[PDB]
C-alpha cells in the first residue's frame, strides 16, 4: 500500500510548505476570517446623525482550526515541537490557501486556543495575524498605464523612469511626483516602494526625488501616467480584502 | 500570444502553489515561461531534454502526458512551452511539472523534475456538448460528419454521372456520336460567340473596344433586397467571349446562345451599359467612346 | 493476446463505457471487441466492411477490419502500429462503407470513443522490492567461487582429454616430459651450485651472467670470433642462499662449468673454460674466494 | 543534478529538518547532502563505509533498502546519498537513516547509525513495477545447480577413467618415467612458486616491491630459549622465489610449495612482516610502502 499525504480543499501552505505535508496526522479543517472583512471608524456624532472623521484598516487575523493525531503519546508531543518550531516565526511569512490559490497573505503566527492533554487525537484552532490585511496577486509590469479592473487602490512595488526631456514631473491628476535637476537625456530612476530609491545602477537616496515629491501613490483602475517626458514601467501586485 | 510566468523550484516544497489557468479552445496561443530555480539560483539543466509531464484526471497509465519543450535557454534555467491540442483536451483540474533529462538510447541516465503546479483548463463553445435533433454532440462530431457528407456525396455524384454515361456511351457503336454532338452543342452554346447579338451605338467614329462580363447577385439586385444573396457585392464574374462587328457609329457584339438575356437596358452617365433580369446582369464596357443606345439585334 | 469487450452506440455520445488500456510495444496482439448499437439493440451492417478510423494528434488514418460478424454486430479489431502510435488518450470511432463505382461509400458510423496508450518504458529483469548490499554481494562471491572453480576443473578434465583419448599416450607423455627436463635445466637454478665467500657480514646481491667468445678468451686469439668483444649475454636465473661470510649461487644444469676460476681486485670473479666464460658480479661486498660446492 | 541538504544527528532526534520530497521517476539526479551531528560536534566516520538504510512498510514487510554510498568526506562528516530506484519505491512518506560499518572478512567490527527521518517521493506520471523479493530462492537455486554439478560431474568423470582404464594402465611400463616425474616435482615444489600464497595489504596506491627470506633458529625462536640453536644468530638464509601479482592495495605473494608455513602473523610498524612457527621464520621485506594486514590466501 502508499501513505500518502492528504492535503485538504482549504489546506494553508505557511512559507511554500504545506503542514499537513509536513507533519503527519495533520489537517486543516476550517480556516475563517478571510472571506468577510470588517473596518474601523472613527465618528464625530453632533445633534442630528453623525459624521465620519476617520476610516481605519485594521489588520485581520486569520483563524485555522486543525486536528493533529497520533496513536503514541510521545511522538504525538514530538509533532508538536515540529509544528511550534515551523509556525514561531520572527518576520512575516507568505500564506496561500489551497482554494484561494491566485493570492498570497502575509503574516505570522499568533496565538493558540486551549489544547487537552489526552485522547491522543486533538482538535484545536491557532490563529495567524496579518499586518497588512490585503492579500496580492500575481506581480505585473505594465507601461505608462494601469487599465486593470483594480478591486482596491494599489501602492505599487517599483516605478521604473526613463527621461527624454530636462526634468521629470509625474503625475495623473491627483498624485505629483517631482525631481528637479535630474538625469536628463535617457537615463533609468528606480523607485522602489518596498525599499529605496535607484540612479542608473547606483543607490541614491539622498538626492533622487525632490522634497516635494511623492511616494505615497495608489493606483486605481484607471490611473494614468503616460507623457512624451518620460517612459514608465510600472510594477504592482492585485489588493484584495 | 498569451503568455503564464512562473518561476518554477526543484527544492522548496510547493507541491500546488502555483497557478496556472487555460481554456479548450486555445490553438498555439496560451504559452508557459518558466524559471527554474535550485536553492535560490537558477538551474542549468544543459544537456538535458526538457519535457512537459501532465498528469491528466481519468487518463492515467504510464505515460500519462509528455510533451518535449522546444524552445528552451539551459543556460539561464527558462524555458517557453505552448500548450498542444492533447494538453488542452483534458478541461478540469490537473496537475503538471516539468522533466529534465540525459536519454542515451532508449535506457535514460539523469532526469530531474521541478515541483507539481497546478495545471486547470476551463471548457469552451467546442468542448462543452450541445443539444441538436434531440441528440448530444459538440462541434468536432458534427464537422466531421458534415464534411463527411460533402466528400462522400461529391464521389457518389462523379462516379452517377460517370456509371451513366457508360450505359449510352460505350454500350453502343452509334451511342458515342450521340453524346459527343451534346458536349459540343453545349460549349457551342457557351464558349463560341454565337446565338446572341447586342447593338451599342456610339459618338466615336471608329471602332471602339467592347468588353463583355457576366454576373449574378450583383450590388443591388439580389431577389430579398441589399445582402440578402449567397456572395456579397457579386457572385462569379464570366468574361464573356466576343466577336466584335463594326457600322458606322454602331457596335454588333455577337455572344454565346447561353449569354442571352432579355431584360432592362440600363445607361451610366459614361461608356457603360448594364442588362439586369432580376439577378442576373450582363455589363458592357466600351473604351475610347460613349455609348448613346443599346438594344438585342433584330432581323 | 490481451482482449477489451466493449459495447458502442450510435445515438448515444461513448463517454460512460470501460476504460481502456493498450501498451505501446506490446508483444501479444490486443485485440478490441466491441458490440455495435443502434438505439441500444444491435445492428446489422451486412454487406458493409467496418474501418477503423483514427483522428488527427496531423494523424488521420483509416484502417480496414479483418475480422466481424455481419449478422450479430460483434467486430474484432487488432490494436496497428498506427493505432498505438501516440502515447496518451486517443479518440477513433467505426464506420461501415460499402464499395460502389471502385470508392467506399460510409452508409452509418459509431460515435466516438476515447482510448489510452500506455508506454511500455521499464524492462523485464524488474528491480527486487527489497535491496540488500550484503546479500548481492554474498551472491557475487559465491557465483565467482563456482564460476572459476568450474573453469579450472574444465581446463584439468580438457587437457586430460587432449593427451590420453586424443592421440597417442605414450609417446606424447615423454615428448612434454623431455620437453620439461630441458626446461628445468636451462631456466630453473638446482642443477649446478657455487660458492662465493666475502668480506661482508650480510647479504650481498650475487649476478651472474654467462656469455661465449669475450674479449682475450676466443681461440685463434685477439679478435678471432665471429662477434668482437662477446657473443649473446644471458642473464642466468639464480636462487641465492646465504651463511656467515659465505653466498649459495644455484645455477640451472646448463649454465654448469668447471674451468679457471679467476679473481679480479673487485667484487668481481670468472669461471673460464675455452671460449664459455660464466660471470659473477657482487654488490656491496668484495669476494675473497670462490669454488663449486662439494659435500 | 538536485542537491537537497540536510543535517542529520546520532543523538538527537531529526524532527527539526526542512520537508524532503522528492519524485518517483527520477532515476540519477535526486542527491541528499548530509551533514553528520553527534551531541552538536560534526562525527568524523573515518574507516567506516556509509550505508542508506531505508526501513520497510511495516503492513507489507516491502521495500528494505541496503546501499552503499559512494561520494563522502570522513573527515568533515558529510555524505552525498543519490536517491536509487529502490529509494523511490514507494509514492509517499517513507522511514529511512544512515549506517556507518567497519568490515573485516564477512564479519562487522563497528557501526553506528544517525536517528531515522522522514522524506517524501511525489508521483511522477511513471509507476517503476517492482518483482517481489526472491534473495533466499536466487541462494537456494545457485546452490541446487551447483549440486547437481557435482553429482552429474562426479558421474561424467568415473565413466571418462572407466573407459579408458585400458591405456591407463598400459601408459608407463614398471615406472621409468613416474619416478623421473617425482624428481622433477620436488624442484617445482622449491625453486618456483607453485601453491603458496600470502597476501600483503598496504597503503601504496601502486606496485610495492617484496622481498621473502626463509631461516630457522633467529634471535628468540629457538626451542630452548635464547642462545639455544646450533648457530646464533640465525641459520642458512634462503631468498624464496617469488611470483607477483597486484591488486588495488594488495599483494599476493605466490612461493614454492615447499615454502608452506601457517604460523603466528608478526607485523614490525613498518614495510616488514613475519610468519613465525616454532623455530621457522618467513620473512616479508617490503620497499616504498607499508604493509597494514598480513594473511594466508583463502577462495
Amino acid at each position: 500500500y502508499r501513505n500518502l499525504p492528504f492535503i485538504p480543499t482549504s489546506a494553508m501552505s505557511y512559507d511554500g510548505a504545506w503542514l499537513e505535508e509536513l507533519i503527519e496526522g495533520y489537517q486543516t479543517l476550517a480556516v475563517e476570517g478571510r472571506e468577510m472583512y470588517s473596518l474601523s471608524f472613527e465618528t464625530q456624532d453632533m445633534q442630528v446623525g453623525g459624521v465620519i472623521t476617520n476610516v481605519k484598516y485594521p489588520p485581520r487575523e486569520l483563524t485555522i482550526k486543525y486536528k493533529l493525531e497520533d496513536r503514541d503519546p510521545r511522538v504525538l508531543q514530538e509533532k508538536f515541537d515540529t509544528l511550534k518550531a515551523f509556525l514561531i516565526r520572527q518576520e512575516d511569512v507568505p500564506i496561500i490557501f489551497n482554494d484561494d490559490l491566485e493570492y498570497t497573505f502575509y503574516g505570522r503566527f499568533k496565538t493558540a486556543d486551549n489544547v487537552a492533554g489526552d485522547t491522543n487525537s486533538i482538535i484545536s484552532s491557532f490563529t495567524v495575524l496579518c499586518s497588512d490585511p490585503f492579500k496580492h496577486g500575481k506581480i505585473q509590469s505594465v507601461k505608462n498605464k494601469v487599465i486593470e479592473v483594480l478591486p482596491y487602490p494599489v501602492k505599487p512595488d517599483k516605478l521604473s523612469f526613463k527621461l527624454l526631456t530636462e526634468g521629470l514631473l509625474a503625475t495623473d491628476g491627483n498624485y505629483r511626483l517631482k525631481s528637479s535637476q535630474a538625469k536628463k537625456g535617457d537615463f533609468l530612476e528606480f523607485d522602489f516602494q518596498t525599499g529605496d530609491t535607484f540612479l542608473n545602477g547606483k543607490v541614491n537616496n539622498n538626492l533622487l526625488d525632490l522634497d516635494s515629491d511623492f511616494k505615497n501613490i495608489r493606483l486605481t483602475t484607471g490611473t494614468d501616467f503616460s507623457s512624451s517626458n518620460y517612459e514608465l514601467t510600472i510594477q504592482y501586485r492585485k489588493a484584495v480584502l | 500570444m498569451t503568455e503564464h510566468f512562473i518561476t518554477l523550484s526543484t527544492t522548496e516544497p510547493n507541491n500546488n502553489i502555483g497557478i496556472v489557468k487555460l481554456r479548450h479552445a486555445d490553438v498555439n496561443s496560451q504559452a508557459i515561461v518558466a524559471q527554474i530555480v535550485e536553492n535560490g539560483q537558477p538551474k542549468n539543466f544543459e544537456g538535458l531534454q526538457p519535457f512537459f509531464c501532465l498528469m491528466a484526471q481519468e487518463a492515467t497509465g504510464q505515460g500519462v502526458s509528455e510533451e518535449s519543450v522546444v524552445s528552451f535557454d539551459a543556460k539561464n534555467g527558462t524555458l517557453k512551452y505552448v500548450a498542444s491540442d492533447n494538453a488542452l483536451q483534458f478541461v478540469g483540474r490537473n496537475e503538471a511539472y516539468f522533466s529534465f533529462r540525459k536519454q542515451e538510447g532508449g535506457r535514460w541516465i539523469e532526469q530531474f523534475s521541478t515541483r507539481t503546479f497546478h495545471y486547470i483548463v476551463e471548457k469552451s463553445i467546442y468542448s462543452q456538448p450541445f443539444k441538436d435533433s434531440n441528440y448530444w454532440w459538440t462541434f468536432k462530431e458534427l464537422y466531421r460528419i458534415f464534411n463527411k457528407y460533402i466528400e462522400d456525396g461529391k464521389k457518389s455524384w462523379e462516379q452517377f454521372v460517370e456509371a451513366n454515361r457508360e450505359i449510352l456511351e460505350s454500350i453502343d457503336p452509334g451511342g458515342v456520336l450521340l453524346a459527343k454532338v451534346i458536349d459540343i452543342e453545349k460549349i457551342v452554346n457557351e464558349k463560341v460567340p454565337a446565338g446572341f447579338k447586342f447593338v451599342l451605338e456610339h459618338d466615336s467614329e471608329y471602332q471602339p473596344e467592347v468588353k463583355v462580363t457576366s454576373y449574378k447577385n450583383a450590388i443591388g439586385t439580389e431577389t430579398d433586397g441589399f445582402d440578402s444573396g449567397p456572395v456579397f457585392g457579386g457572385g462569379t464574374i464570366y468574361n464573356v467571349p466576343v466577336s466584335l462587328s463594326y457600322d458606322r457609329q454602331k457596335v454588333y457584339v455577337e455572344m454565346p446562345k447561353s449569354y442571352t438575356l432579355a431584360g432592362d437596358i440600363i445607361l451610366i452617365d459614361d461608356g457603360t451599359l448594364l442588362v439586369i433580369k432580376e439577378t442576373q446582369v450582363l455589363c458592357f464596357k466600351m473604351s475610347d467612346a460613349k455609348i448613346t443606345k443599346g438594344y438585342v439585334f433584330v432581323a
